Order: structure tokens, then C-alpha cells, then sequence
């Protein structure tokens, strides 16, 4: 699986590590 | 010129707005300024001196407040999103 | 034999997973979506209207 005009991306609450750890 | 500062900007025409930056990119020496997937300023050639120049835009984003209840306290925290600490005072 | 079954059959799946590039086509395609909603969202300004 593979700069901003006023457009925001937000983190995830849980991270990738926190995910994959789940 | 100003690196690493937030400035309005203007090259011949250009009439941006963000902090510009020392870049690593080479352009060709007849490619006047850059250009990004959504068309979309990224870069400029400075023209007195040939040299390229990334432009970012100015740190934004929102500013959420983390508090518990009104009831149990009134001390706040403060989440300035995606920026780092350096110019959040401004 | 069971084991041996499902040691090589998760072989299968690490090894189709890598030769086949569209094995990930749900998320990718969700990703894709969302990026093709961004930039045509940034587009947008270019417009006249
Ligand atoms: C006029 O423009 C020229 C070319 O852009 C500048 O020439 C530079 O001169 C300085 C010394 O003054 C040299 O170190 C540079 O190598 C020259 N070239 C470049 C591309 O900067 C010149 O400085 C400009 N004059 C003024 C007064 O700004
Ligand atoms: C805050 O806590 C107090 C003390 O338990 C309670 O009386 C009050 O109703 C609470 N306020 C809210 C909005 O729940
Ligand atoms: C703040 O964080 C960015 C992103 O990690 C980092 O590159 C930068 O050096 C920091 N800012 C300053 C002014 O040091």
C-alpha cells in the first residue's frame, strides 16, 4: 500500500504502532 | 531575502505568501519557478541570485482546548495541531 | 499434515500477496479515493465558477 491550502489531515488516535499492536 | 521566516513574498508576479526556504532541488536554467501535483506553488528561482528556493506555506492549524469538567477544575490545556512549539508563541 | 497445510498455505498468501499488485486493491482504492478527493477539492480553487 502506498502543499496545504487550509486543508488539515489529522493523526489517527491510534498510531500504525498502537494499531499494530493491537 | 528571508529563510526560515514566515514573509510575503513576491517574484515577478509570483505574489505567494509563505516562508521560503534553501532547497535542493536543481531546476533547468531556463525553468523559472516550480510547481507541485495540484498545481500549486513549491518552489521559486531566486532571480537576482540563481538559486532555488522551496516554499512552505505559513504554520496553521486548529487549536483545540483539552479540559476536564468545568465543575471538577478550570485549569486548560492547549493543542496547537500539527506545528511545532518554536513559533507557536508568535 | 495439517500443519504443514497451513505453514504452506501462509507461504501462499505472503508470496501472492507480494507478486500480484492487486491484491491490496480495497485499500488502495480507498486511499486513491480519498487523494483524488483532495486534489480535485484543490483543483477546485483554480476555477473561475
Ligand atoms: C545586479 O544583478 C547582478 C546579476 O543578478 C548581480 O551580480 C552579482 O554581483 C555580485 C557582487 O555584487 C556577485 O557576487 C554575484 O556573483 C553576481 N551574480 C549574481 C547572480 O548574484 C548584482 O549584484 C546586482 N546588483 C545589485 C546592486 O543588486
Ligand atoms: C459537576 O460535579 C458536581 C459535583 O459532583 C455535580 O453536582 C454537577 O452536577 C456536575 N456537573 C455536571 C454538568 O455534570
Ligand atoms: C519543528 O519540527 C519540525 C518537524 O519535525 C523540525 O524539522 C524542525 O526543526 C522544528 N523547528 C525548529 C524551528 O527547529
Amino acid at each position: 500500500v502506498t502543499k496545504f491550502n487550509g486543508l488539515t489531515v489529522l493523526p489517527p488516535l491510534l498510531t500504525d504502532e498502537m494499531i499494530a499492536q493491537y | 531575502l528571508v529563510k526560515n521566516k514566515c514573509v510575503n513574498f513576491n517574484f515577478n508576479g509570483l505574489t505567494g505568501t509563505g516562508v521560503l526556504t534553501e532547497s535542493n532541488k536543481k531546476f533547468l536554467p531556463f525553468q523559472q519557478f516550480g510547481r507541485d501535483i495540484a498545481d500549486t506553488t513549491d518552489a521559486v528561482r531566486d532571480p537576482q541570485t540563481l538559486e532555488i528556493l522551496d516554499i512552505t506555506p505559513c504554520s496553521f492549524g486548529g487549536v483545540s482546548v483539552i479540559t476536564p469538567g468545568t465543575n471538577t477544575s478550570n485549569q486548560v490545556a492547549v493543542l496547537y495541531q500539527d506545528v511545532n512549539c518554536t513559533e507557536v508563541p508568535v | 499434515l495439517i500443519a504443514n497445510q497451513f505453514n504452506s498455505a501462509i507461504g501462499k498468501i505472503q508470496d501472492s500477496l507480494s507478486s500480484t499488485p492487486s491484491a491490496l486493491g480495497k485499500l488502495q482504492d480507498v486511499v486513491n479515493q480519498n487523494a483524488q478527493a483532495l486534489n480535485t477539492l484543490v483543483k477546485q480553487l483554480s476555477s473561475n465558477f
